[PDB]
């Protein structure tokens, strides 16, 4: 899913482009929600330096190897 | 340094074999035992060290040593060796195969060997000099002479050897003390364990 | 390890367990009632969850208002 | 106004607030776990040992900002003299639609924590319009 | 070790742990309040965030009233 601005309107729209590769583009939809939406909702819980995200796993994660 | 002649002059007093004439103990048997006391010493005592720096490829593939007594660090292409062995492991770890004073590198691989270890410089002529610390020649002495006083010119030879064993342990103390003045750092307190 | 295993109830928030005195708080669901506040730890991961339920309903009232 | 000045002092206040941004890079680094330093690493590991680290302060952040979460202040404008609040019940009106935007929870919840970890919060405003006048 | 792990919780100002108890004390905002103090440790994070609110709310009236 891609964002990219149009140019008869100015504003940012997603597109879906299914592809495989080493195989090319299987489909390639532009605009496939009548407004340009993403239907994604993504949230990073404790993002960090170098750009990851830390979770709940590593700050209790050496208490577990201890145990 | 430390000639021959004056470690040879004690022991010959001290097994009241002082005489010029006669020499009881032949000087060939006096050398061969200050050959032997030389290896104890810096064996026990790690005087001497030695770095060899050479190159082992397809063509030759050991490196020949001299009076080796042990190895205490080896690089490959600045590269730590890690074991020892002396069996010729086909492959694996990259080990250090030691073949009774010929050195080469295990599951071989072209290179160069840097090389520390510990050395004799063995006397062959009385008349040669020990590169020695003057400090060294009570050690000598008392080391020789323990060796000689085991033949059996006198019913009393073993108590006179266990004498010398304890003048030979003070001379030992006074070696310890001028090897830690002299290369050890002069500090007088320890670090905190850092952790 | 019993060390360990208080400081891994410790670590992720599960200090000052009052969880089940917190859903007794949240009994009260009248007109006008806030989150009735138990618990302090976990308070990120609870607005993290906040926050991507809001933009969950903002997407699907931009699709109910357009489809 | 031109480069000159601009490049003098972006590089006087650039050195001069690098001490400050080091430790903020620190204590962000230890906030995520990165507490040991190399040389205490690499002395853990060489005694075969895994290194254990205690982020015991993570959590005395988490429940000072889990304070904050739900204690978020927003202000409201009360009127000084008799005439000014039909300005004032007009403008908290008005800054309703500055509340209720998504953006204001996460800018003040990543304000608390800038705040906390390190000294600085800083937060900006925009006066975007977009098509329709809004 | 167990002391100074006392010993940073008393650092950070939470010693006094009545949070549970301070949230519970704002659930009066019926017209003229005040804050309802709990803790003192924390107070000067919480009086830098309250005059950052103020000059946030100064500069947003300002944009309001001027766009």
């Amino acid at each position: 899913w891609y964002k990219e601005y149009n140019e008869e309107t100015q504003s940012y729209e997603w597109n879906r482009y299914l592809w495989n590769r080493n195989t090319g583009i299987y489909k390639s939809e532009k605009k496939p929600f009548k407004n340009g939406a993403c239907p994604f909702i993504v949230s990073k819980l404790y993002t960090d330096e170098l750009n990851n995200y830390y979770g709940l796993f590593r700050d209790i994660k050496p208490m577990q190897d201890f145990i | 340094m430390i000639e021959v002649s004056e470690v040879i002059a004690k022991v010959r007093e001290r097994l009241n074999d002082n005489e010029v004439g006669n020499y009881e103990i032949l000087d060939s048997v006096l050398v061969e035992n200050i050959n032997q006391a030389l290896l104890k010493i810096c064996l026990e005592f790690r005087l001497k060290k030695a770095i060899t720096r050479s190159l082992i490829t397809e063509e030759e593939r050991f490196l020949t040593l001299n009076n080796l007594l042990g190895i205490e660090s080896v690089k490959l292409d600045k590269k730590e060796i890690e074991s020892r062995n002396t069996i010729e492991k086909d492959t694996g770890e990259l080990e250090l195969l030691i073949l009774s004073d010929r050195i080469s590198v295990t599951p071989f691989k072209i290179g160069e060997l840097e090389v520390v270890y510990y050395t004799y410089e063995e006397i062959r002529n009385i008349l040669e000099t020990i590169k020695l610390p003057k400090i060294c020649l009570d050690v000598l002495v008392y080391s020789v002479l323990c060796n000689l006083l085991e033949i059996p010119n006198n019913e009393t030879n073993f108590s006179v050897l266990a004498n010398y064993k304890q003048l030979l342990k003070l001379a030992k103390d006074n070696l310890t003390n001028y090897l830690s003045l002299m290369y050890s750092k002069n500090i007088h307190f320890s670090k905190v364990v850092r952790v | 390890a019993e060390q360990k295993r208080q400081l891994l109830r410790l670590l992720a928030g599960l200090n000052d367990e009052s969880l089940g005195m917190a859903v007794n708080r949240q009994s009260g669901v009248a007109i006008a009632q806030r989150k009735e506040s138990g618990l302090m730890g976990l308070q990120t991961f609870l607005k993290a969850t906040d926050d991507m339920d809001r933009l969950i309903f903002r997407l699907a009232v931009s699709f109910i208002c357009e489809y | 106004m031109d480069f000159t000045t601009l490049q003098n002092d972006f590089t006087n206040d650039y050195q001069k607030a690098l001490i400050a941004n080091n430790e903020f890079l620190e204590a962000k680094k230890y906030y995520n776990g990165n507490q040991l330093p190399q040389d205490v690493l690499n002395i853990i590991l060489e005694r075969g040992q895994t290194p254990i680290i205690e982020n015991m302060f993570k959590v005395i952040v988490n429940k000072i900002l889990g304070y904050k979460i739900e204690s978020i202040s927003e202000i409201r404008l009360s009127p000084k003299q008799e005439e000014d609040r039909a300005l004032s019940d007009l403008l908290n009106s008005l800054l309703q639609v500055f509340i209720q935007q998504e953006n204001y929870d996460k800018s003040m919840i990543e304000r608390d924590k800038n705040l906390l970890i390190g000294g600085l919060g800083v937060i900006q405003l925009w006066v975007s319009q977009d098509k329709d006048k809004n």
